């Protein structure tokens, strides 16, 4: 009954949204350091018993 | 796709009293079991692969309009998904239940000279797996308890060892068994592995395969029941209950 | 007397009685409609040099997301269409394709199974039969216009009749020579270039003076109901790539050089209508293989 | 023994090696692409009662704007065209047309120039030789059905060998009357109205009976790799035109009464494989021809 | 006139058809996986000083702790590995391991079974038929190198027809002496050492001269999809160690000497490409119990 | 791979002036010319593909030892960017430059008795783009004006029409022809994706193509990594020996 207007023209430049392209390149600096980060562990510390 | 959901003895046993006959059978004409056949499977060979129809493929095929007909066609829809085609069998049979037809006299049908050497034979049973002969071993013993066949029900288990090791271990009229039971009778379900989008070479793995994948789409669909969100909306006369029991067991 | 027929009217095998009920015919259609979709996205995608076009519309037609090293070959989808496109032809064809699968594929789209919305004009001449006295030869070569050479050896003017069947509307006769012809207890008029006839009016007998060989050009036209989708030349490229394919390979069938030869020979059988229903069927089925396959190609 | 061979496959022309190149083949794809886009502007400059639809389609295509005095040409890109369309008939031709000129033309739009994507069926039945015996006549008419007509004057039955080729994909004989045919060192079936062959299974044996003539019509399907845009009613009517407009006009050169003829003869010539190439990329070129020149007459 | 053929392309036994499904083809492909590393384990063990490495190989495969009072078996995995091997040989053998033990076994390591990602050389040459007159002696002797004795006590030479199927893609012919062999209908050539041949061409005549005896060796190679996990040494290893461990040892089956026999012969059965399939998974599921028992004997 | 840069007659002038014979033999075998071989394409066909051989692909090939030989390997280098292998050309021949073996007489060749039409077939002037042509003729104008053959080079194009439409309007004596011609004789250039053709004269070009933007930039300090403290083979002064078989 109260639905509200929903407007991004100024987020949209063009057709190219600048705020999401940028927050979902973040995603690839994030597998590079996870990648790094096991790797790092399982060198360091070997198999691990308890 | 409902029926080989059934994971226990007690939902397999509780959908088939639910369910009609008129399931077991189909209406379609299909084509004739045990024939040599070439099919096209382009994903893997270029050339046509050869394969032989049974009436384990979940596609409907011509039956026999006899009591051998009747009985092959509802083990059939059980073990894989769909029956066969025997028209004008009479609505005061078509309307009763699978189990009713399995376990009661008061139908009227007459299986005892059911031999079930043959019925294994023509059912294929060297190219069933072991849930699919798990089923046909439930409905067998069904059979056999209602014609007082017990005897030579243990004399067939006992030629054929490896049928005995994957007996089901019920007996028909008491329900304290089919609760005790954890057999796994399930032939479609949520898989662990990783289910793809792809074809099967063989006729009844590639028609499995897509009962497989229409499950899934099943499960995840608005017809799928998810007890933990909405257990209160089912009626009281459906909701689990473990006094809940099968009728006459 | 001697008697000649048309080659290709010989001995129609039976069709298949399977797939033709409401969810199958609506199966075929979708095939059909996303199939064109297909086509036309690679050629989004060729003219843009991106492959998101294409990607999207294969995602559609075959539930998967394309991969490298693994060959598009239309996944289900066409499994199943290229199985369905063989129990058509022939009734001796395996149905192998569950009741599940065709349900789920039809509802990837929405689209109406009807076939008979529309209509199509097809060009096979139908000579049933010409009989011709002893001392005459004739010969019927061709499909799409049909070639009747006929040759009088004896003293005086021979009778010969042809028959047209019951189905194709117009028949049209054109002569190398002006030749007569009417209509079985009939004057015969002055000799003509051309005749335009009616199947249904009955035989037809021609006058064959003794002398130089006279040839007759047939050429007929014939109405079938069809979907409104139904496109012919499609139609005649995918009967191509389905016989090349190797998918018409079945026991004891008859083998035709076009969807035109197929359809009309079918007709002039007995249960001739209820065959004509299924081949329709199949035609539209023929359409939607070949755009997928000249989508997707093998070498 | 007598041979008998189809017309159309005697003595085909080399076929030009000039234009074949990466970026040849984007210039003949970007050609076809925008007269298109020029036969569509013409008909939306009718609906619409305004010329600009078409001011903007012809300017693209000709660089420069149309003019009422002036006659409508397509400007340098109709006479690209045109050249490489004679170039790619014969070896002989001149082959005139810049590689700068080329690469500016394929640069206004955006295509992959890919000739291999994509198939097509031309329904031209090759009949290489069919060898008779003594006191038997053969005659083959037609190129796209074809007509063996077969008469038998000797005391027996007489074996007619024919050899289809090994290019053909499949190859289907209807018979005026029921006949025998077989494989060579194969038992002969009884008589039937039709036989499905494959031309790679080797040359066939015809049985021809002392009588009447027999009669063999021959329909035959091969698939050759095309472009997606390929379109063979387009093809056809463009190899007409430029017959028409003397572009196949050069010295020895065969000629053909359709495109299918064409490449299917270039097909069956000693090392055939090397012309089908250089055939498809005409075969488009004559689908921008034809598309522009019934835009723009001359 | 007698004929002789290949010992083990005699009567192949069918195939099981249980264990072939997207599942049961992962479950293969883990069993592989995980075996391969309980090998690598014994070299980690040797370097880092201590069991640690082997104890968690051995955790991830049989889901149980390593004890020093128990035998080392491999637990579920290895029981299910075994019997679906057993299933697998013959439609006989009963199908035991559940589908739910299957999946559950599946889900230990990612991968995708896909058997049709690879090919691999199969070197068992198949001799169908060799048809020879009277007065002719023909011996084939030999599976990977077929050696076939020729003797020609006839007044005149002869003429014996090989036929190598329609299956494999190469044979190569090297005989004592020069000798001279054609297709059928063709002339032949001067006498040769060697001959290479596509078998997929006909039957082939070879001429016998009057005197000492012929030996011809055939050696031919077939491509078999396989995955991209294939290796054909520890396919073969594991061929003989179930052989012996009595895990083909069922009623009414044939014994071969390889697994390229096994193969081969199942490929030129009626159907052959039906079979094919499930050879493979045989193939990897054998490579896979190779190892698991060089690790583990039992 | 420079020499196909070119874009104009001046600079293909220059061009041929700096480089020596050296760069336009070759010391590798190769084949036999003219033959008919299968090659393979795999991106395109699964059986080889048919194709002949030539001196046009930018591969090397046998030549005899003669004026013939050494005029046919500089028109290759300059159409195809390759050479061929001509045996023992001797010091004296290699150390001249391109330019002087066309068009000076000190060079100790004799070039009167050429035969233009024989050439052109023996080069493959059929399997030639407008590019290729225009160099060919370039080189055959140098040569007929350095013997005084001018007529000879007429009579050729006359036979051959469609060359006579695209020869080039330069004076080999006078300068104002070179400085004003406005010919486009650019075979390589930056612009095509790394994609095999199905001809090896297509291919060979496609190769030279790609590799000439890299070329671009990496050619400069490999090069001059190597002749640091090396003198110019170019016209190097020598006690003049010998010129054999010539």
């Amino acid at each position: 009954f109260a639905l509200a207007q929903i407007n991004a023209d100024d987020e949209f430049i063009g057709a190219i949204d600048k705020e999401s392209a940028e927050y979902l390149d973040e995603y690839a600096t994030l597998a590079r350091d996870i990648s790094n980060s096991l790797t790092l562990v399982k060198a360091a510390f070997g198999p691990l018993e308890r | 796709m409902d029926v080989l959901s059934k994971g226990s003895l007690k939902e397999l046993l509780a959908h088939l009293e639910k369910t009609p006959l008129e399931e077991a059978i189909s209406y379609r004409i299909g084509t004739v079991p045990y024939q040599n056949v070439l099919i096209s499977r382009n994903e893997y060979y270029n050339q046509l692969y050869p394969d032989t129809t049974s009436l384990i493929d979940g596609v409907s095929r011509e039956g026999q309009r006899n009591v051998n007909g009747l009985i092959m066609s509802i083990i059939s829809y059980v073990v894989s998904g769909s029956g066969h085609y025997i028209p004008n069998i009479g609505f005061m049979l078509l309307r009763r239940s699978i189990l009713d037809i399995l376990t009661k006299h008061d139908t009227g049908l007459v299986t005892n000279n059911l031999n079930y050497g043959i019925i294994a034979r023509n059912l294929t049973v060297s190219k069933m797996n072991c849930e699919q002969r798990k089923r046909m071993l439930i409905c067998f013993k069904l059979l056999a308890y209602k014609d007082g066949n017990q005897n030579d029900y243990e004399i067939y288990l006992n030629q054929n060892i490896p049928l005995k090791q994957i007996a089901p271990n019920f007996i028909p009229g008491d329900m304290r068994t089919v609760i005790h039971n954890q057999d796994q009778l399930a032939i479609v379900g949520i898989p662990a592995y990783r289910l793809t989008q792809s074809t099967e070479l063989s006729i009844r793995d590639d028609n499995a395969k897509s009962y497989k994948l229409g499950y899934v789409d099943w499960y995840n669909s608005n017809s799928f029941l998810r007890e933990r969100s909405e257990f209160n909306l089912i009626r009281l006369k459906d909701r689990d209950t473990k006094y809940g029991k099968l009728n006459g067991w | 007397a001697n008697r000649a027929t048309s080659a290709f009217l010989d001995n129609p095998h039976p069709v298949g009685v399977n797939y033709v009920d409401e969810g199958s015919r609506q199966f075929v259609a979708v095939a059909e409609l996303l199939a064109s979709k297909l086509i036309d996205s690679s050629r989004e995608s060729d003219e843009s040099n991106s492959d998101v076009p294409f990607v999207q519309a294969y995602s559609k037609f075959a539930d998967d997301n394309p991969r490298h090293l693994r060959v598009k070959t239309g996944g289900k989808m066409a499994n199943a269409l290229t199985n369905v496109i063989r129990s058509y032809y022939s009734i001796n064809a395996p149905a192998i394709v569950p009741q599940v699968e065709i349900d789920r594929l039809a509802s990837k789209a929405t689209v109406s199974g009807d076939m008979y919305n529309s209509y199509a004009i097809f060009n096979s001449v139908p000579i049933v039969e010409v009989l011709s006295p002893a001392r005459t030869t004739v010969s019927i070569v061709g499909s799409d216009r049909a070639d009747v050479t006929m040759l009088n050896t004896g003293a005086g003017a021979a009778n010969i009749t042809f028959n047209f069947g019951q189905i194709a509307e117009t028949v049209i006769l054109k002569g190398s020579v002006p030749f007569q012809l009417a209509r079985l207890n009939q004057p015969m008029p002055a000799a003509r270039f051309t005749y335009k006839l009616r199947p249904l009016d009955g035989p037809f007998i021609v006058v064959l003076p003794v002398g130089n060989p006279l040839v007759i050009s047939a050429t007929a036209a014939t109405r079938i109901q069809v979907p409104l989708a139904f496109n012919k030349a499609l139609v005649e490229s995918g009967f191509q790539t389905a016989m090349n394919d190797g998918l018409f390979d079945i026991q004891n069938v008859n083998y035709y050089s076009s969807f035109d030869e197929f359809i009309i020979s079918q007709y002039h059988a007995q249960d001739g209508i209820n065959r004509v229903s299924t081949c329709v069927i199949l035609g539209l089925a023929l359409q939607a293989y070949d755009q997928m396959r000249r989508a997707l190609p093998v070498r």
